[PDB]
RNA sequence: GCCCCGGCGAGGCGCAGGCAGCCGUCGAACCGGGGAUGCCCGAAUGGGACCUCCCGCGGCUUGCCGCACUCCCAGUCGGGAGGGGGAACGCGGGGAAUUGAAACAUCUUAGUACCCGCAGGAAAAGAAAGCAAAAGCGAUGCCGUUAGUAGGGGCGACCGAAAGCGGCACAGGGCAAACUGAACCCCGGGCCGAAAGGUUCGGGGGAUGUGGUGUUGUAGGGCCCGCGGAGGAGCCCUGGGGGC
RNA sequence: GAGUACCGUCGGUCGGAUAUCCGGCGGGAAGCUGGGAGGCAUCGGCUCCCAACCCUAAAUACGUCCCGAGACCGAUAGCGAA
RNA sequence: GUCGGUCCUAACCCGACCCGUAACUCGGCGUCGGGGAAAGGGAAACGGGUUUAUAUUCCCGUACCGCGGUGGUAGGUGCGGC
């Protein structure tokens, strides 16, 4: 018990008393740093079934980013006119995954598991990012996790491995449409997406 | 002077001899400016050997 | 600086020789990261007499050359004699 | 007087000693070969890098 | 105060409350942790929940109330999990407890339920 | 250029055909293996750099060790991680114009050149919410064909696949939850041991769930009845033979 | 296994054409009496499957290094550099 | 030790924190700290001789500054002048 009802309240918030909660503490956060680190998940449920055990070595962090897209600078050089947008761009990878990246970039010696959406504003989003040690005795002694002390794990989230990344790369459909996406974007001529 | 010789002898033995050697090393230098040419190189050199030896009885 | 590292050759010049007979100074060339208070300390234990002044100069040869005053009641004939001149 | 940094005083030594003619017992033992390098370099011909 | 708290219970209560778990720990049955209580009360062997209120994030403990009135089962708030969980013998904290099979509290325990009806009612 | 262990077996002292000399039969030079020394700057890290040089703190006894930033475990003691470099190959983002179309604006050049970030000796992918069509297949990746085909396109110039078929190589495992509820993990010291790893004191975590269970299609698992109780495959090397 | 599957709209991208994938904005489920796909949408049949969490060798690419070989050049050639 | 640099700030520059950027060796930023003048501010040495070639730097003569000691005294507890 007990996980399904966090489950469903976070299933609508407006709909529930998760609604009021996140007015308030939309208040607090705007006031915080971009990135902090915080002592328990705010959705318990979400986290556990991402990877998250109360043990040393695992680090929680919420991370705000700005909503919407993107502006490009102005050229300045000839363009030709297909060439001349600046104002309706969008980014190709996704804010998840951006902020995600900050995280990383703020804690040097952590590897990124996963994250999880924690709340919105007109202006802001707010991303929960689970962190782990990968050399801490803990981490190295528990066979559910103790992979992620190889080699080929290190810059994970920069490299696109990171479940975000995988969607965000199109590794989520396996048949007809999906022909350009394996096994990399560059293999392919960057064709897909 | 040879490393079977060295390792006979004391610690003061083999600091004493290496501050009769560089005294010897600064006079011969020092006429050079002014037989056996290869002085210079022999002192250096056995120097060096009295400094490793010293070094490897005390890591013990 | 460790004494008996200090000293890398005593000079021999018209110059040298001048100071030598005339204001009881000797001349050496002096490794670069020696000061004045090592070179004192190098001279006096080497040659167990007692100092008065040291002065120092950098060559363009990049080595460096000290001056050494010793006090009247030693003269600096003997050591130069003890050494090879 | 003229007021030069240590460092620099010392690069300008080292360039000193470089510039002098091959000796004379090296074209010997090598029977006319070695005779001459590629650094004589004069004071007012060629620049140095400071 | 957070939103899951209905009412406010004063001091000898929490008092009466705490010893009730205590006492039926080195005699009775207890539930300790919301996921064990939590079951208690969806298949009815409690009879008494007690709720600590130093609890962030609210997730955690929101839905009991509204739980336990349906199976009218009854419950007070304390004020600290870190008293609630030592008295429950744990050298951890803890968010609920529940009460089941008391002995030597049967009589604190029905008092209680009476205090708390009319602090709700 | 200094030391040692083995080999070789008399000369040796770099390119480099000299004058003087020295080392070597107490086994050198040379070859294989292993140690010592190793100035300054440089990620450069006790603090500062218009000159690869300067200026300090402590504490122990001149001689010595320690004193950067960001973070984890902690905790007023300490134990750890990261930073920079690398030809080509690799992953993820940002992204032109010349040119061709006998001009040129959609198009092409081109997801190219170039820019930013992140790894390794390989990387990436990978165990069907798939492909098919009256028959069936069975994780991923590579090679040959499918094919200048389906299709896109001022339907212009041009662009452009996949399934299938023939081969190389083969391999499948684990969480969340339901149920249980501290039965659990890590650090240090006292012991036993070749060791796999046991056992004791003192600490840090953990009921906001450590460990056990369990991992799939009209199915699998849990619970519930019950008859059965071959997890025994791995790991440590006093021992041992063979082979490279 | 939820701001997920799905709808609409904008920008990019693709052979993907009313039927490719990526992202932003506005809406937004069921959840085992359940869910998805079958090249416009929808209704009914039949066939195939169970997403939104994790790891994984071999067959493959490269050669700042080493090894071997050559109807390759032979000092204005051949790497810029014997 | 006494000449100049090693101290101080000027206009100005940089780092950390913080914010932005798909990102950065990119753009900013109040504050904290650190740098920034051999003609600005800023302790203390003059004359004569000596060398092939240096000298307010060596020698002779006569001085000054800072720090640290030793020993005495003024003062603590003393006076002259509207």
């Amino acid at each position: 018990g007990m996980y399904k009802y966090i489950r469903e309240a976070w299933k609508s918030p407006k709909k529930s008393y998760v609604g009021e909660l996140l007015k308030k503490r939309m208040i607090q956060w705007r006031r915080d740093p971009v990135v902090k680190r915080i002592e328990r998940p705010t959705r318990l449920d979400r986290a556990r079934s991402l990877g998250y055990q109360a043990k040393q070595g695992y680090v929680v962090v919420r991370v705000r980013v700005r909503r919407g897209g993107r502006k490009r600078p102005r050229w300045k050089g000839g363009r030709k006119p297909s060439k001349m947008g600046m104002v309706k761009y969008s980014p190709k990878k996704s804010l998840q995954w951006i902020a995600e990246e900050k995280a990383a970039r703020k804690f040097p010696n952590l590897e990124v598991l996963n994250s999880y959406w924690v709340g919105e504003d007109g202006m802001y989003k707010w991303f929960e990012v689970i962190m782990v040690d990968p050399h801490h005795p803990v981490i190295k002694s528990d066979p559910k996790i103790a992979w992620i002390a190889g080699k080929a794990h290190k810059g994970r989230v920069f490299r696109g491995l990171t479940s975000a990344g995988k969607r965000s790369r199109g590794l989520l459909n396996k048949g007809k449409g999906a022909e350009k996406v394996r096994p990399s974007i560059r293999a392919h001529q960057g064709k897909g997406k | 002077m040879k490393p079977s010789e060295i390792r006979e002898m004391s610690i003061e033995e083999i600091d004493k001899k290496i501050r009769e050697l560089r005294l010897e090393l600064a006079k011969e230098r020092g006429v050079l400016t002014m037989e056996n040419p290869m002085v210079i190189r022999n002192l250096r050199r056995d120097i060096a050997r009295l400094l490793t030896i010293k070094r490897e009885k005390l890591r013990e | 600086m460790d004494p008996y590292k200090v000293i890398i050759r005593p000079l021999v010049t018209e110059k040298a020789v001048s100071l030598i007979e005339r204001e009881n100074k000797l001349t050496f060339i002096v490794d670069r990261r020696a000061t004045k208070q090592d070179i004192k300390r190098a001279v006096e234990e080497m040659f167990n007499v007692k100092v008065a002044k040291v002065n120092t100069l950098v060559t363009m040869k990049g080595e460096k050359k000290a001056y050494v005053k010793l006090k009247p009641e030693y003269d600096a004939s003997e050591i130069a004699a003890r050494l090879g001149l | 007087a003229r007021n030069k940094p240590f460092a620099k005083k010392l690069r300008l030594a080292k360039a000193a000693k470089q510039n002098r003619r091959v000796p004379v017992w090296v074209i010997v033992k090598t029977n006319r070969k070695v005779i001459t390098h590629p650094k004589r370099r004069h004071w007012r011909r060629t620049k140095l890098k400071e | 105060k957070p939103s899951y708290v209905k009412f406010e219970v004063p001091q000898e209560l929490a008092e009466k409350a705490l010893e009730a778990v205590e006492i039926a720990r080195d005699t009775g049955r207890i539930r300790k942790g919301t996921n064990e209580t939590t079951k208690a009360v969806e298949r009815g062997q409690a009879k008494l929940v007690i709720i600590a209120e130093d609890v962030d994030p609210e997730e955690i403990v929101a839905h009991l109330p509204p739980l336990c009135e349906e199976k009218e089962i009854p419950y007070v708030y304390v004020p600290s999990k870190k008293e609630l969980g030592a008295a429950a013998g744990l050298e951890v904290p803890a968010a609920s407890v529940a009460i089941i099979e008391p002995g030597k509290a049967r009589e604190l325990v029905e008092d209680i339920a009476m205090k708390v009806k009319e602090l709700m009612k």
